[PDB]
């Protein structure tokens, strides 16, 4: 079956991807001026892992 | 001694269960994959056995006949552990060996090798029927009626001389109902022609294989064997006994398929190379230049040899009428024109072929001969060159020097694709579906181009009509062509052409013998193309023009033509039209194939008749 | 091909172009051979092999000889006003070998 | 269509890896990120951020497996294998499997997937010698494959029960079990009036 | 009889279904059977002429209660069958064009009928309308292989010189190697400029 | 009536519906002689035609006495039922009909047959055991596999291709990244 | 003891359930009681359906197939104990009471993986019930095998007996009884052997060879030796295509005996035959239903039939309507007259096609070879005069001088297809005269002096001596053969491939349609693995027209035959040619399904002969 769409869940996640992707860019402006880079690497690879689940979800439906 | 065998067995169970490269337990996985498809065997590569524990390879190679049957039981014990639930049967597994030990030339086998694992190679000249060896005798006493059994392993045991518990001196009979048996086959292997010493006849071994190695070869195949060089006490000198090989691993060199009902033995890593190659827009240029790359010119003869290697398509009507799919070609011509060098090439590219000389041949040696077996004293039938070449090409060189009684035996095997026999109370029609490629000279050696074109040619219209393309290969003395040949031939002797043929293969302008042999073998199994309805409108409008042309040429010449056009030659142009569609793996034949098939027929049989 | 009197199945016996393999075969009075005998040489001149298919034996022997032949012209004497192809009873496929 | 044919009704093994990488795993950090009372910070949105900003070298902690593998790719972590990846606990499960033909043992849903990930990425972090662990993971893989082949003799129009089968062991069988039970159902419902 | 042209169209449909799944790449779908389809559409027109030529002959009196009850119904069933073969063939070729439009043109035109050259354009325009909107933050035409991989070594397989991409600049010198974040190079890997992973 | 699991656009259902079944006509009918390959004649009662299943399935239902009887087809004759019941694994169904299972389901719908539904449910379940062995067995093909895939229907080839790629992709993932 | 006695009651319950086996036993028992005792005799054998047995007890059925030496013996005991419960007869004779004549089983249908051929039969099949399909060769001579000796003890009046055991008599192994009669009793009385109360069974060994059509590429046909006994003996002859069911079994010690040192030889293996079914389609005859009979009779009324049937011969070959007409009359051959004073007159039409290359001479021989009920192919180079006639041999079972049949003897009451007929050696053509004149061959070699029947019709093909027919030369210049041998043929057709724009277009379109054929169920490009009749109906029509009709020559046809004979002869025609006219007229009367040769048959015979003579 085509299951019913998670309306409020999807609006929430598409906010957090927009806010988090702005945050990763803002933190990359501090690096122009400790200064350890693992949390930047994790915040970026988490958005790739999350954007994949939503793309794979929408492409499926 | 059985403490010692139990340690040898335990050490090989642990080879199967522990041997790993990368993440994968390659012998546990191979056992399970073989159990599911139900072949109870394991192939072991001996570099891995040396890599695990060299003491085991030492034990194995010191006395194979006593250690191979201990590794077979170690395989069965693992086979139970990995495929049956304990505390909730399989036969004795075969061990098959692969090796890269140095090949011993077949004539260098001597007393130094008795009982050793020996790797070698040769041409299979014969295969026997299958025979049954026991692996388990059920047993009962004649007198007291005690009952037991004997497990048998077939290296280098017999019925016991004592009742085991007066009961008598030879007490036991075999209960056939409860006994179990295995297949055994005898081969004979001749040595490779390029390894025979000067002036000697090629030497021969008999050898035996059993279980999953039986039926894995056919006469004429070139093979490498791993086996135990060993001895048997034949009744056929003093203190003397006959050598043979217990075969432990046949390995056919080119994946020549053996006894094979067209089954899908190819692998996706080569099938996807062929399925790209089919779709190359230049494919017919590539295959034409890959035929005999050291032979200059002869472009149409190469184009026709490519058609002959594919053949057309075989058909079977609701009438029951069978149509020939195989293409036959005649190279009739002047001396030193590469006719025999092209026959010696088609013998190597074709997946099955036989080269023969018509002067070195007989009717019986070509077709099938009645032999008398010295033991039964019965007659039996043996296949000649046409039966050995079945499903392939027979190359008949010196076809003009064949006797008139011998050439006629070929007439059935070129059209109806059978060899009929009625001799010594044998009667059969044997199947023999081959292309014939033949080479000949005219009467008077050269073509003598001023003389009547029928007075140059010896052959009757009965045999000439059985050839789909006849090439009258004239040599013409044009100085620009002779310089173009002279430069080319010198580049062969001086070793330049070797590097050019390597560079053209790397450039993709040419393909190797091994690749081409496997491409031909694939096209014969994936395509049998039909004519499109529009291809018939062209081939009909053409063939009636070819007959009008012939009738006019006969009216000038005041006689029946010696090279004929007949309806067997319409079917030649149809069959060529299909061969060109098999090259590119087309499911159908089209107006572009019909144009090239009419062109090749014009450049061969019709320009040969026009002389 | 020989048939044994005892085991009485077929085998190969090698001729002069096998017994001279990596060597020479010397053919005296080559013009006076029968044409049926003389034309057996055509494979062993160029391909340096002997391809038999007789009595269910189908195989190829090696035959890498040099052949030296001696002959007389037609009529027993050379006649210097004629072309070679008229001085000799041979033909282009064997003369070119 | 929008979704490739080989994904239309099942997961790829790489998607079954991606699902298993979302689980918590215990680690020993080789970095102290914890700030003293007497700097960049993680700020994640799919997992608990409060575990990573509080690492202290060699005191164990739990993190999501895809972060443990990303830290272990540098020298910056070591991955503590679960208790069931011990030669004792694997050998109790092998004994259970042999003892109960009728059932699969209570291995966790991800056991093949997690064994394959950690034997490649965390090969040095096992207390037992990894060649005996690979050996027993294979011993378990093979016994469960026999029990699966016994189970397929019972394909049915109504249902099956497959209690402790792994996600990777379900995912190889899915396009066979469901495709055959679908044709057994079509042949059955066709017979009904 | 009339369905026998339809069966040849669907045997070509089946062969292109096999072709496109067996071969590992995106193959170019084979050329549209404009001729077989014109034969089928011509036969449907003759079945229409037979419905007209029957429907009048009912009033002229030729035992229509039996005769038309069967003849109309069989003529109609032949046209249902020809519609199904044409639609089954045209839907399969549609499924492959949508697969191209996501897989490749999301990031051979001689073979397509003019309606399919048009449809493929309108469907590529629909794909870009979905990703150009809300849901823009995720590149819907992007990869369905999960991001198990963070940085990757990539070997540059064809020369392409200095090129821009949204995230940065690379000089794609033949047989140089980069170690770079997978998310930056993934579209260049798909275009086949890069090798590894 | 039609069942939703076999689709309109489903090519192997379009092809299955194309296969001919033997049919006896129960009426005289003018104009329909094109079914007998002669348009000029009428159809005559007790003519024994072979009609495609997409025509025969519908003519068997309407006319009570309908236009056609379906005669029992060769592929569901007692000979084939006996061969199915002795050795399901050895049987060469691809020679009996390339679409045998799709056609079996259509025949079991068209006449409710608990008897044929049992025989075909068993044939499927027994051949499915071998389909799993040949799909599971991965080389590091054999004759003993290739001799079975040649005995194999256009329905069971989908299940084989799909199951084999499922085992193969799992091996491909376990034994390299 | 224990499991045998259960399997007996388990099979007894099957025979009680499927009552058609009691009915079959009853039918045999009353027929033998009528013809032997009350007044040609039926065997004590029952063919069971293996499908009835599968559905009654799958565990007995799988025992019969996989362990037959443990399940056929108790099943034959159960059937024998049934027949003895049914049997009633007053005052039975001593040979009946002494007979050792139990009931034997035979099997139908559905062997599954146990259906095999001589090549696929393998050591994994030993001790299993198998069906094998092949061509029969080398049938050995029949010999009586001793299985019980009865003895009479003079000075006591007791009849003793002994039973005998051999590895081919029984499915289970027994200690082999040494073939020596008791000479003296247990007590010491002299024993006399009672032949006629003693029991012997007929025994024969046959070789079944793989069908050459099925043999894989470049491999020669394999074979199995089959043992046949009691009532299966002579149910086959060499050249029969056959399906044999039997237990595949091993024999001997196989070199496990210290009398031999070889260690490479294997056990001997045989099939003990339980039943034999003959075949001829590529099933030895068509059984004809009341519907087949209705169709054959109704079709014979249509005046066009001689065209309908002859066009339905070889429909892929274009033209040659007059040769295909002569082939139809050769198949429905004329009537033989066994006249007194040795005056036997042949019924059999002989056809020689001599002609240009590529005219379907060989493709019409290969049609005759397919459609005829018995046909033997030969070719001129492939045939010895020995292998055409009969060859001397030793029968390896018995050590004795024997004849093997040649192609002209195997083809008795059938057709011989001799291709390449002009390529036969002069010594081999001597053998063809005897068959064509005297329908027999005479053997005088090895101390065998005999006459064999060879009552066959020769169809033959040849080319003229110059490879195409030279119209500037006589028939006796063009055709290689002695005019004596040419007089033994009825219809010497001469055929040419002559250029004509309309005919060459017409045959060209026909072969291009013929090459476009797609066999049903194959895909495009996949490799192979107003009136006409289908060939399986034409085979039924020909069989009916030979088993049902024997036309009588009649004055209406005589008034035509002598009119046309005297016209032909008064402007090569000889006394033999009058008998050809009578054969063609008698053959055509069979095509019309009629008991009398009418004026129409004599006219069609004269036109068809005048075509072959004049090339009309
Ligand atoms: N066109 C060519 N290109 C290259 N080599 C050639 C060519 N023509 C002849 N030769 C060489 O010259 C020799 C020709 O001998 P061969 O190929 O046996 O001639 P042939 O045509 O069979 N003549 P023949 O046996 O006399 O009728 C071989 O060594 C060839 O390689
Ligand atoms: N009239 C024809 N109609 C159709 N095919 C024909 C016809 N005549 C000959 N052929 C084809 O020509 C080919 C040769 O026929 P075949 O019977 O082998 O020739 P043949 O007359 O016996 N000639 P030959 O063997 O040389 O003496 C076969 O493929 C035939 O089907
Ligand atoms: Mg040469
Ligand atoms: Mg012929
Ligand atoms: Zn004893």
């Amino acid at each position: 079956e085509l299951l019913p769409y998670p309306h409020q869940l999807m609006k929430r996640l598409l906010n957090r991807i927009s806010m988090q992707s702005q945050l990763i860019e803002n933190i990359s402006m501090g690096f122009l001026d400790n200064e350890s880079k693992l949390p930047l690497l994790c915040m970026e690879t988490e958005l790739e892992r999350l954007k994949f689940v939503i793309r794979s979800y929408i492409r499926c439906r | 001694n059985d403490d010692d065998n139990t340690e040898i067995i335990k050490s090989f169970k642990n080879f199967i269960l522990e041997f790993r490269l990368d993440s994968q337990f390659i012998y546990r996985d191979q056992l399970r994959n073989n159990i599911l498809v139900k072949n109870y065997s394991l192939t072991v590569n001996m570099e891995h056995l040396i890599g695990y524990n060299e003491d085991i390879y030492k034990k194995l190679s010191d006395e194979p006949s006593d250690i191979i049957p201990l590794f077979e039981t170690a395989i069965t014990q693992v086979a139970k552990r990995i495929s049956i639930l304990s505390r909730a049967s399989l036969p004795t597994f075969q061990l098959i060996l692969n090796s890269n030990a140095n090949q011993i030339p077949l004539r260098d086998l001597d007393s130094e090798h008795v009982s050793k694992i020996v790797r070698l190679s040769g041409i299979i000249i014969s295969t026997s029927v299958l025979s049954s060896r026991a692996t388990y005798l059920s047993i009962m006493c004649r007198n007291c009626r005690h009952t037991t059994s004997i497990t048998i392993n077939n290296f280098n045991v017999s019925l016991p001389r004592s009742c085991l518990s007066n009961c008598g001196p030879d007490p036991y009979i075999i209960i056939h109902e409860s006994s179990k048996f295995i297949d055994q086959q005898f081969l004979k292997l001749q040595e490779i022609p390029e390894l025979v010493p000067v002036g000697e006849m090629p030497r021969n071994l008999t050898m035996t294989c059993d279980r999953y190695l039986t039926n894995k070869v056919i006469p004429g195949t070139r093979v490498t064997i791993v086996g135990i060089y060993s001895i048997y006490n034949s009744k056929n000198g003093v203190a003397i006994r006959t050598p043979y090989i217990k075969i432990l691993g046949i390995q056919s060199d080119v994946e020549t398929s053996s006894i094979w009902n067209s089954v899908t033995m190819f692998t996706e890593e080569e099938e996807e190379e062929f399925l790209q190659l089919s779709r190359n827009p230049k494919l017919y240029e590539i295959l034409t230049n890959s035929i005999a790359p050291s032979i200059f010119g002869n472009e149409d003869i190469k184009k026709a040899i490519v058609c002959l290697l594919m053949g057309g398509s075989k058909k079977i009507l609701p009438d029951g009428m069978r149509l020939r799919g195989d293409i036959n070609v005649l190279l009739l011509g002047d001396p030193g024109t590469a006719k025999s060098q092209l026959l010696k090439f088609v013998e190597k590219v074709s997946p099955i072929a036989v080269y023969t000389s018509g002067k070195g041949s007989s009717a019986a040696g070509l077709t099938a001969s009645v032999q008398r077996d010295p033991m039964t004293r019965e007659f039996y039938l043996e296949g000649g060159a046409m039966v050995l070449a079945d499903g392939g090409v027979v190359c008949i060189d010196e076809f003009d020097k064949m006797r008139d009684e011998d050439r006629v035996a070929i007439h059935e095997a070129m059209e109806q694709q059978t060899i009929s026999i009625a001799k010594a109370g044998i009667t059969t029609v044997l199947n023999s579906r081959t292309s014939v490629l033949a080479a000949a000279n005219p009467i008077y050696g050269r073509y003598d181009d001023l003389k009547s074109p029928g007075d140059n040619i010896d052959f009757q219209t009965t045999i000439l009509s059985r050839f789909d393309m006849i090439f009258i290969v004239k040599d013409d003395h044009n100085e620009e062509r002779d310089i173009s040949i002279a430069n080319h031939v010198i580049n062969i002797h001086t070793g330049n052409a070797n590097a050019m043929q390597n560079q053209q293969e790397e450039n993709g302008s040419e393909i190797s013998i091994e690749k081409m042999k496997r491409y031909i073998t694939y096209c014969r199994l994936k395509c049998a193309p039909r004519l499109s309805p529009q291809a018939a409108e062209k081939l009909s409008s053409n063939f009636v023009t070819i007959r009008k042309q012939l009738l006019i040429n006969e009216l000038e010449s005041t006689e029946r033509s010696s090279i004929p056009i007949t309806i067997r030659q319409l079917e030649a142009i149809i069959r060529i039209t299909e061969s060109l569609a098999k090259l590119e793996l087309s499911p159908i034949a089209q107006e572009r194939h019909v144009d090239e098939a009419i062109r090749l027929f014009q450049a061969s049989t019709m320009d040969a008749a026009s002389q | 091909v020989r048939k044994d009197p005892i085991t009485k199945e077929w085998t190969l016996e090698g001729g002069a172009l096998v017994l001279a393999d990596k060597g020479v075969c010397l053919i005296d009075e080559f013009d006076k051979m029968n044409d049926q005998d003389r034309t057996s040489i055509h494979e062993a001149m160029e391909q340096q092999s002997i391809s038999i298919s007789k009595a269910g034996i189908v195989t190829t022997l090696q035959a890498r000889c040099s052949i030296i032949a001696a002959a007389n012209p037609n009529g027993g004497r050379y006649n210097s006003t004629l072309p070679l192809a008229q001085n000799v009873s041979l033909t282009e496929p064997i003369l070119s070998r | 269509m929008s979704l490739p044919a080989h994904l239309q009704q099942t997961f790829s093994p790489e998607e079954i890896q991606f699902i298993v990488e979302n689980e918590p795993i215990k680690i020993f950090p080789r970095i102290t990120t914890r700030q003293k009372i007497r700097h960049t910070r993680w700020q994640l949105i799919t997992t608990d951020d409060k575990a990573l900003n509080n690492m202290v070298a060699m005191r164990s902690t739990e993190v999501v497996l895809w972060i443990a593998l990303l830290l272990k790719q540098q020298s910056k972590c070591s991955i503590v294998a679960p208790q069931w990846l011990t030669t004792k606990e694997l050998d109790r499960k092998i004994q259970y499997e042999k003892t109960h033909p009728d059932r699969f043992s209570e291995l966790p849903w991800n056991w093949l997937v997690l064994a394959r990930i950690l034997f490649n990425k965390a090969k040095d972090d096992f207390h037992d010698p990894i060649h005996e662990l690979r050996g027993k993971i294979q011993d378990l893989r093979e016994i469960r494959q026999i029990k699966v082949l016994k189970g397929l003799k019972y394909l049915n129009e109504s249902h099956l029960q497959l209690d402790n089968l792994s996600l990777l062991e379900i995912n190889e069988l899915r396009p066979f079990i469901t495709e055959i039970m679908d044709k057994l159902r079509e042949i059955h419902t066709a017979s009904l009036t | 009889m009339y369905g026998d042209l339809g069966n040849k169209l669907v045997l070509e449909a089946k062969r292109t279904k096999q072709l496109y799944a067996r071969s590992n790449q995106d193959v170019n779908l084979p050329m549209y059977h404009e001729d077989i389809i014109r034969n089928i559409l011509k036969e449907v027109s003759n079945l229409r002429k037979n419905t007209e030529y029957l429907k009048e002959q009912q009033q002229l009196g030729m035992l229509d209660d039996k005769v038309a009850k069967c003849q109309y119904f069989v003529t109609l069933l032949c046209m249902e069958r020809n519609k199904r073969c044409l639609l089954a063939y045209q839907r399969l070729r549609t499924d492959i064009l949508d697969s191209m439009a996501w897989n490749n043109n999301g990031l051979d035109t001689n073979n397509l009928s003019h309606q399919e050259q048009e449809y493929l354009k309108e469907y590529c325009d629909l794909i870009t309308d979905l990703k150009s909107g809300d849901l823009v933050d995720i590149d819907l035409s992007g990869s369905l292989v999960p991001p198990s991989d963070v940085f990757i070594d990539v070997r540059v397989l064809k020369d392409a010189g200095e090129i821009q991409t949204e995230y940065g600049v690379f000089n794609l010198i033949k047989d140089s190697q980069f170690f770079v974040r997978q998310s930056d190079v993934e579209r260049l890997i798909q275009q086949g400029y890069l090798q590894k992973i | 009536s039609h069942m939703a699991s076999m689709g309109y656009y489903d090519i192997d259902d379009v092809l299955a519906d194309g296969t001919e079944f033997p049919c006896k006509f129960q009426y005289d009918i003018p104009g329909l002689g094109y079914l007998e390959n002669n348009p000029g004649r009428p159809i005559t009662k007790n003519t024994k035609l072979s009609l495609p299943l997409w025509l025969a399935r519908i003519l068997a239902i309407v006319g009570p006495v309908p236009f056609v009887e379906l005669l029992p087809p060769d592929m569901f004759s007692t000979k084939v039922m006996n061969a199915i019941k002795t050795d399901p694994v050895a049987l060469d169904l691809h020679s009996i009909n390339s679409h045998f299972f799709s056609l079996a389901i259509k025949w079991i719908m068209l006449f409710s047959e608990k008897e044929l539904a049992n025989v075909v449910s068993e044939l499927l379940l027994q051949r499915a055991q071998e389909l799993n062995h040949h799909a599971s067995s991965l080389s590091i093909t054999n004759i003993a596999t290739s001799t079975f895939l040649l005995k194999l229907e256009e329905m069971e080839k989908e299940i084989y291709k799909k199951s084999h790629e499922s085992y193969k992709d799992t091996k491909r993932w376990m034994f390299k990244k | 003891d224990a499991v045998f006695g259960d399997r007996v009651r388990r099979f007894q319950e099957f025979l009680d359930t499927f009552t058609s086996y009691r009915d079959s036993v009853r039918s045999i028992q009353v027929y033998n009681s009528n013809n032997a005792a009350n007044y040609n005799i039926l065997p004590h054998r029952i063919i069971i359906s293996l499908d009835d047995l599968r559905e009654f007890d799958r565990s007995f059925w799988s025992g019969i197939l996989v362990e037959p030496a443990y399940f056929i013996p108790p099943a034959e005991k159960a059937l024998t104990d049934l027949a003895d419960s049914m049997d009633d007869v007053p005052h039975p004779n001593a040979s009946a009471v002494s007979s050792r004549h139990p009931w034997k089983l035979s099997f139908k249908g559905s062997f599954g993986a146990h259906a095999l051929s001589p090549r696929t039969l393998t050591a994994q099949h030993l001790n299993k019930l198998v069906s094998v399909e092949g061509i029969v060769t080398k049938t050995s001579l029949v010999r009586p095998k001793l299985i019980r000796s009865v003895h009479y003890a003079a000075k006591t009046g007791r009849f003793h007996y002994r039973d005998y055991t051999d590895a081919t008599t029984t499915l289970t192994t027994r200690i082999p009884t040494p073939a020596i009669y008791p000479t003296e009793d247990t007590e010491g009385n002299k024993l006399t052997t009672e032949y006629g109360y003693s029991t012997f069974i007929d025994h024969q060994r046959i070789t079944v060879q793989e069908m050459p059509e099925m043999a894989p590429a470049g491999q020669l046909p394999r074979s199995i030796d089959v043992i046949l006994d009691d009532d299966l003996v002579d149910k086959t002859k060499p050249g029969d295509r056959v399906n044999v069911v039997g237990v595949f079994k091993s024999l001997g010690a196989g070199g496990m005996n210290q009398s031999n040192s070889n260690t490479l030889i294997g056990f001997k293996t045989l099939i003990l035959g339980n039943t034999v079914y003959p075949l001829h389609a590529r099933a030895a005859r068509q059984m004809l239903t009341d519907f087949d009979i209705r169709n054959i009779n109704k079709l014979s009324k249509k005046k066009d039939i001689f065209d309908i049937l002859s066009q339905s011969l070889a429909p892929s070959i274009y033209g040659h309507d007059h040769i295909k007409k002569a082939i139809l009359l050769m198949l429905m051959g004329g009537v033989e007259k066994n006249l007194e004073n040795g005056s036997h007159l042949r019924g059999d039409i002989n056809i020689l096609m001599v002609g240009d290359p590529s005219t379907a001479k060989s493709q019409l021989l290969r049609f005759v070879l397919n459609t005829a009920s018995l046909a033997i192919a030969t070719t001129g180079r492939g045939s010895s005069g020995v292998g055409l006639t009969a060859a001397v041999t030793t029968d390896r079972e018995t050590g004795e001088r024997r004849l093997e049949a040649g192609a002209m003897v195997l083809a008795d009451r059938g057709v011989v297809c001799i291709d390449e007929f002009d390529k036969m050696t002069d010594v081999d053509r001597v053998a063809i005269h005897e068959v064509m004149e005297q329908q027999t061959v005479t053997i005088a070699k090895a101390g065998i002096h005999t006459t064999l029947n060879a009552r066959c019709s020769v169809i033959a093909a040849a080319n003229p001596v110059f490879g195409q027919y030279d119209v500037n030369r006589d028939p006796h210049q063009n055709i290689a053969l002695p005019d004596s041998l040419l007089s033994r043929f009825d219809l010497l057709f001469v055929v040419t491939d002559d250029i004509n724009e309309i005919r060459d277009r017409s045959i060209s379109e026909h072969v291009l349609r013929t090459h476009r054929y797609l066999p049903p169920g194959y895909l495009e490009g996949e490799p192979v693995r107003p009136k006409l009749v289908t060939i399986p109906f034409l085979r039924k029509y020909v069989q009916y027209a030979k088993e049902r009709v024997i036309p009588q020559l009649t004055q209406e046809a005589i008034n035509v035959i002598v009119k046309n004979y005297t016209d032909l002869r008064n402007d090569p025609i000889t006394a033999r040619t009058l008998e050809t006219l009578i054969r063609l007229a008698t053959a055509h009367a069979k095509v019309r399904l009629s008991k009398t040769v009418n004026k129409v048959d004599a006219k069609v015979a004269a036109n068809l002969l005048r075509f072959a003579l004049l090339g009309e």
